[PDB]
């Protein structure tokens, strides 16, 4: 009390000058370690004190004697007491001179507390395992996951704060440290929040962060991604164009645009210029692309409204899933949508022989089963169809085509009793499966 | 027999089922943590065994 | 057969505190040519109704290896059938047996706005539960159900040993792979069919394999991230790719 800081300061330097001498001489480290805390503590006292006097530059001890204390904490595996250390350092009364320091320690705790521990080791900072911020209306930090977000959102709000604004005059050192920096928050954050899937949150945060993103494909591509798994389709439509154009040599882009476009938004023309995109362009995605412009072309032919460009779509379609079968003879879903597609063209037995094929490869198919029971229908065997049936409501009990299919059947071979046993029992099933 | 309006209007409403769950849970404990476990083994070795046989005749009924 | 001796011997607290008990126990389960299987399962099992921890962390490190190795094999022969009752049991004991109610997982969302302890200028989410019990086993819950158990499998990463580690991201190299013409790159040789994985199976996958890379395991878990790239690639599953693209682009 009532003492100089200068003092402080320079007996806190004698403390780091010892505890250099008395390790490189032939237990004691922990007197030497106490002593690094001590010294720290002290000139977390000067530097607060120094800061309360001037408000009524030079960091170079501190952070030596106290990061390198807990550095070799980590050396020998003293995890707790590096955590208790930064616990104490980051709860202490803020300083503007050293908010640096106060990002890099925020940023080396977030990058070890999602990989380091377990759920049962982890406690809240208020027990054990000069002035502090304290009081009642505060949040006290109750997991990991709480406390690791909230350091993360301070990081990225002071971080935007201190950005260079990617000036690029003539030096670009600068602007490449704070991409760095940024690059890596916000994938910390990213990587955090995913785990729990609320992505709205997400996409947001990835919006906010677009200000710097002028010519980089990872903070587009990773937005563009986000994107799609919130809902949104529109802009992740013009995203996913955005980055076709950016850099036009992968075949997944394409791809998901057009899938996109086949979805529930209903468009054609952008679908089959991205698959034309993609057969443009190892054999696996070439398979896929054809797939997707035979899905397409088929399509397009029920919402047609004359006779001839049927027919021509129809064979279109055939000869693409020909093609994409004899690329790739190893996957079950072409022939099944091969099966489907020429069943249209009433021509049975080759249906049925694909459909057979693909039952070959998989026989846990949920359509398949419905395409195999549909197509004996056409045939005129109907117990042999409702045996199918009562299969695959074994195998699905909450469906509901297949019971439709069930109770059409029904009403063709035995009676109606059936039937409305059936159609009492569905509406038993939507009862229960709704409030 | 036959099927009335009425069956599907009373079907519809809710007949208060929020009780029969506490006994549904009781059941299946008493099932799992104090019955023999013995015969559980019998048993999905035979339902295995019946899933096998079901699955080679719908496959041997696929092609006819 | 030192595990004969054992259940000899068995059938207190201070029971296990051995040190090969471990290894023996991975000789014994992994292959299904064995004879004991049912006793020691149900011994096993048998683990699990006392509530001290120093057993269930003792015997949970095993659902791995079993749960491949029977799935697996079940995908082709012989089932034994009762394996599935054990994993409904641990999932049924997760989901109810805590003290007569259900589990409702839950957190908060912090607020900048909001002045805290660190700073100064919520709404509960559930992401897990309630899950309805499980009876039997179909080709429509068994992956929630094993989702579920790797979920809880994934709460005590720290006290298993790097055996368990290993023999994890084994089984995930191969897993995804195994129904495609990459595998025979790899050079893997048993079963040539394929398993029909849902999203959330294989972002649990990595949230397990990301602990991996850090607690010495390094060309395990690349080798694994790059299998599970490409199949996501491949099956087009947005959330997995994205996960495993920001894995990426953070390794130094």
């Amino acid at each position: 009390t009532a003492v100089p800081p200068y003092r402080l300061r320079v007996i806190a330097e004698a403390y780091a000058t010892k505890g250099l001498c008395l390790e490189k001489l032939p237990d004691r480290e922990q007197d030497v370690i106490t002593c690094y805390e001590k010294a720290g503590d002290i000139a977390l006292l000067y530097l607060q004190e120094i800061e309360r006097v001037i408000l009524s530059e030079l960091g170079f001890f501190l952070e030596t004697g106290l990061q390198r204390a807990h550095v070799l904490y980590f050396k020998n595996g003293n995890l707790t007491r590096g955590v208790g250390r930064f616990r104490e350092l980051l709860r202490a009364v803020e300083t503007r001179t050293t908010q640096n320091l106060r990002m890099t320690i925020a940023r080396q705790l977030a990058e070890i507390l999602l990989r380091g521990m377990c759920e049962q080791s982890y406690w809240n900072p208020l027990e054990d395992p000069a002035r502090v911020y304290s009081g009642e209306n505060i949040f006290c930090p109750q997991e990991n996951t709480e406390e690791a977000l909230l350091l993360l959102l301070i990081s990225e709000s002071m971080a935007n704060r201190d950005a260079v604004l990617s000036r690029i005059p003539e030096h670009k050192s600068d602007r490449l440290i704070s991409l760095q920096s940024a690059s890596v928050v916000y994938d910390l954050l990213t990587i955090a929040l995913g785990r729990r899937g609320q992505y709205e949150m997400l996409s947001e945060c990835l919006e906010r962060a677009m200000k710097f993103a002028f010519e980089e494909f990872h903070l587009w591509y990773q937005f563009a991604l986000s994107l799609m798994a919130a809902g949104k389709s529109a802009r992740a439509v013009k995203v996913l164009k955005e980055c076709i154009r950016l850099k036009p040599d992968d075949a997944t882009i394409p791809l998901l645009a057009a899938k996109l476009c086949m979805g529930s938004l209903h468009w054609l023309e952008e679908a089959e210029k991205f698959a034309k995109t993609v057969v443009d362009v190892t054999s696996e995605f070439k398979a896929k692309g054809y797939l997707a412009l035979g899905l397409t072309y088929s399509l397009q032919a029920t919402d047609a409204s004359l006779r001839g460009m049927q027919e021509v779509l129809q064979r279109k379609a055939l000869l693409a899933f020909q093609r994409a079968h004899s690329l790739s003879p190893t996957d079950h879903q072409a022939a099944f949508y091969l099966a489907l597609q020429l069943a249209i063209s009433r021509q049975i037995p080759e249906a049925l022989g694909y459909v057979r094929q693909a039952l070959q490869l998989q026989g846990d198919d949920a359509n398949s089963l419905h395409l195999l029971a549909l197509l004996l229908s056409a045939q005129k065997h109907y117990h042999d169809a409702l045996n199918i049936i009562d299969m695959a409501l074994s195998e699905y009990p909450e469906n509901f085509i297949l019971l439709f299919s069930k109770v059409k059947l029904q009403s063709l071979c035995r009676g109606p009793d059936e039937a409305l046993l059936t159609c009492k029992h569905m509406l038993q099933i939507w009862k229960s499966c709704y409030n | 027999e036959e099927i009335t309006f009425e069956a599907l209007k009373k079907a519809i409403d809710t007949s208060g089922m929020e009780e029969q769950e506490k006994e549904k849970r009781r059941l299946v404990i008493e099932k799992f943590q104090k019955a023999p476990f013995e015969e559980i083994a019998a048993q999905c070795e035979s339902k295995a065994n019946l899933l096998h046989d079901r699955l080679a005749q719908i496959l041997e009924l696929t092609i006819r | 057969g030192v595990v004969e001796e054992w259940l000899s011997e068995f059938k207190l607290p201070n029971y296990a505190t051995k040190s090969s008990l471990v290894s023996s126990l991975y000789k014994v389960i992994q292959e299904p040519q064995s004879e004991l299987l049912e006793p020691v399962c149900h011994q096993l099992f048998e683990f699990y109704r006392s509530g001290e921890e120093q057993l269930l962390q003792f015997t949970l490190q095993f659902l791995p290896e079993l749960i491949w190795c029977y799935l697996a094999v079940s995908a082709s022969v012989h089932s034994s059938g009762c394996i599935e009752a054990l994993l409904l049991g641990v999932y049924n004991l997760e989901i109810v047996d805590k003290q007569g109610h259900t589990k409702v997982l839950s957190f908060t969302i912090p607020s900048l706005s909001k002045p805290s302890v660190y700073h100064e200028p919520l709404s509960k989410v559930v992401y897990s539960g309630p899950h309805p019990q499980r009876e039997m086993l179909t080709a429509q819950n068994r992956f929630e159900v094993l989702t579920f158990l790797l979920l809880c499998y994934n709460a005590a990463l720290t006290y298993m040993p790097s055996v368990s580690l290993q023999s994890l991201c084994q089984i995930c190299s191969r897993i995804c792979v195994c129904g495609y013409p990459r595998q025979h790159v790899r050079k893997y040789k048993g079963i040539s069919s394929r398993i029909p994985v849902s999203s959330g199976f294989m972002v649990q996958m990595l949230t397990g394999i990301y602990f991996a890379f850090y607690n010495g395991e390094w060309d395990l878990a690349q080798k694994a991230l790059d299998d599970i790239i490409y199949r996501a690639q491949l099956e087009l599953y947005p959330e997995p790719l994205l996960v495993a693209n920001a894995i990426k682009a953070s390794l130094p």
